[PDB]
């Protein structure tokens, strides 16, 4: 059927850029058919929000720096200066058909300048560890870009397999990701082992941060 | 003062039914098309229907078509999906929204939506576990504390700090499905190292879909 | 580009038949895109009203007697029971494009049972022929059908040429026409000649009617 | 009393100017989408342009685009087409019609209708001259009589009986153009023949363009 094809899938861009969005008809549509082409933004765990209507109408309320245009086939979404809060996810809709459809989205992070984590570990708390379980984690706070490396260690033992790691949608304010690495072992494991240690690689640090600590200290 | 609300989402058996609601406000829905529109876990948009309530006039994407019907009560403001015979694929968040003032083809109003959750596991609700740095430990004047809110099932848990007065700093990670089959995540704060020890820091943990809710004081551990 | 092609672009049909009217578009059209096809109605000297709209929903206050559907690129408008108010021209409109564009019509007429012209003859007023002209008319009243004959003589000379007819629109109620013949003379001409009739032929009439005045006589 | 009310129609010359309004009661032409469609002589409809009030947007037929602007004055409820550079092809009666209430797609109101004539003709009121009624010419069980609305330009004329107090048996013709360049038409009753020269019948012509109003008395001429 009709679709909408949207590119770029994902960019980066630094405040102040001029960012656009493309949106293009799947076929050739008959002549004077209307899609009544809308762009949406959409936040984090939020509803989408209405930027444009009919292709190049500002939505009230919407900043000017959000414009529409369109011609032909295709359509644009431009944001002129690019703002820390414009970090969304933008989706064109076509109403060409009924239903409509919108088009993949287009994921737009801010690019800022390198911030090395902030590192801290915790220990197990001895009430999980009644049930059988520690989970050790890790926490990387406020740090661009998003890629980080965390290496786990019980007595030097490198950990592989056993850790699960999680990061926040890119902070709205100050661009900067955390992310939390949390590591699962029985407590029969856990309490045969002294050392614990977190290691972390970032582009933000000359070289690996370690935090440790040692159980029952 | 327009707004939509949803409510009614949860966890369902596949196969199953559910119906979900959209109350409005500011406006009445008579003069509008509302419209359905879902989000599958880090998925995009999808169009799932509308109707024009006056006279009863709805249309369906193929992906649902006979299986969901909405529908609407002029009277109560209040819009509804029907949706049986549900499916993995169908878990998603569900929006309402609508067309507003003759400007049509724009949804211009948008509920916070609702989570469905199409499954076959038991909901169940999270032990939560206080993240304190180990009493060794040093800083540099910021110090991390934090609840690891475990083993729970469906999503959503919600999280704040000192019942809504502590925001600047926190960070609460999108939850992680562990093997077993239940989500788990932590919530984690950072403050002035010096307070540790006199000032209290609470987490407030909601899981709504098993009625769990927990205030967990998290402290440096007594040695 | 994209049009509607009505048809048929003229009917005749009796009291209860039941009438089904249809538009077509002229070319292949993506599927899923819709038409939203509306159909009006519109009598003489009147606006067009709604009748049927988004291919199939009444609009209120409309007879139930008016459905319409479609599949694919056809509608259909149906009056499943015709009545005397519904003659009138019907048209379909498609919203495919922007600007929409309509059907180019199609013209539903009443049948009904024969019925012969009243036949009337006027004289020209004598204020007329003050300003050098003379017109006489002659006047066919609440016939059916339609087609009908009027043929002027003057002293025996027919008049060719001469003349203009009109006809009413078909009575919303009666379904009946009527009809104006109106001979033009100079005053001078009228003034040379005595016998003016007007002849009629129609269905209804077994024979020719013929009205006449003699100028100059009561 | 939802209504829409068109004026400003008449004769131009051609690649004259005119304004038509389009008065609108019983609701806000900010709701709506306003529409003008016009009608040639024996023709079909030809929709010309909408307009959102609210948006200022606006489309045209290619057959008017450069040449008529439509707006409006939502202070005073009232739509407008300016039209220039008129041709004798734009010779129509104009409607403006709208969209109610979100309901797209739908002309639900529409107003009577205003014409518009473009010629290089003046306008010129017609002359009225009875068609009486005689006893002595009975067809069809009655009497008839009329009124003769002769060479008149442009269309167009009314006729009512009595004020309006007559109108069981009253056809008023189409007019026809005559070989002059001028309009005639009659408009006739049939009556009892017992009423004759006992009733007044007057018929009241009305041509606008000219402003012309004549009542002529129509009664048997004298035996």
């Amino acid at each position: 059927d009709i679709q909408m094809t949207q590119s770029p899938s994902s960019l980066s861009a630094s405040v102040g850029d001029r960012v656009t969005i493309t949106c293009r008809a799947s076929q050739d549509i008959p002549r004077r058919i209307s899609g009544y082409v809308a762009w949406y933004q959409q936040k984090p765990g939020k509803a989408p929000k209405l930027l444009i209507y009919w292709g190049s109408y500002l939505y009230s309320g919407v900043p000017s720096r959000f414009s529409g245009s369109g011609s032909g086939t295709d359509f644009t979404l431009t944001i002129s200066s690019l703002q820390p809060e414009d970090f969304a996810t933008y989706y064109c809709q076509q109403h060409y058909t009924t239903p409509p459809t919108f088009g993949q989205g287009t994921k737009v992070e801010i690019k800022r300048t390198v911030a090395a984590p902030s590192v801290f570990i915790f220990p197990p708390s001895d009430e999980q560890l009644k049930s059988g379980t520690a989970s050790v984690v890790c926490l990387l706070n406020n740090f661009y870009p998003r890629e980080a490396k965390v290496q786990w260690k019980v007595d030097n033992a490198l950990q592989s397999g056993n850790s699960q790691e999680s990061v926040t949608e890119q902070d709205s304010k100050d661009s900067t990701y955390s992310l939390s690495s949390t590591l699962t072992l029985s407590k029969a494991d856990y309490e045969k082992h002294k050392v614990y240690a977190c290691e972390v690689t970032h582009q933000g640090l000359s070289s690996p941060v370690t935090k440790s600590f040692n159980r029952g200290e | 003062e327009v707004q939509l609300v949803e409510s009614g989402g949860g966890l369902v058996q596949p196969g199953g039914s559910l119906r979900l609601s959209c109350a409005a406000s500011g406006f009445n829905i008579k003069d509008t098309w509302i419209h359905w529109v879902r989000q599958a876990p880090g998925k995009g948009l999808e169009w799932v229907a509308r109707i024009y309530p006056t006279n009863g006039y709805t249309r369906y994407a193929d992906s649902v078509k006979g299986r969901f019907t909405i529908s609407a009560d002029t009277s109560k403001n209040t819009a509804y999906l029907q949706m049986n015979s549900l499916r993995a694929e169908d878990t998603a968040v569900y929006y309402c929204s609508r067309w507003g003032g003759m400007m049509f083809y724009a949804m211009d109003y948008w509920g916070q939506g609702t989570l469905v959750t199409v499954s076959s596991a038991s909901t169940k609700g999270p032990s939560v576990f206080p993240l304190a740095p180990s009493s060794k430990s040093t800083s540099g004047g910021t110090a991390a504390l934090g609840c690891l809110v475990k083993d729970y099932f469906p999503e959503p848990v919600t999280v704040s700090w000192n019942s809504g007065a502590l925001t600047s700093g926190v960070h609460t990670f999108p939850a992680v499905l562990q093997s077993s089959g239940l989500y788990s995540l932590s919530s984690v704060v950072t403050v002035p190292s010096s307070s540790l020890g006199t000032q209290t820091y609470i987490c407030n943990v909601n899981h709504k879909p098993s009625n769990t809710k927990v205030d967990k004081k998290v402290e440096p551990k007594s040695c």
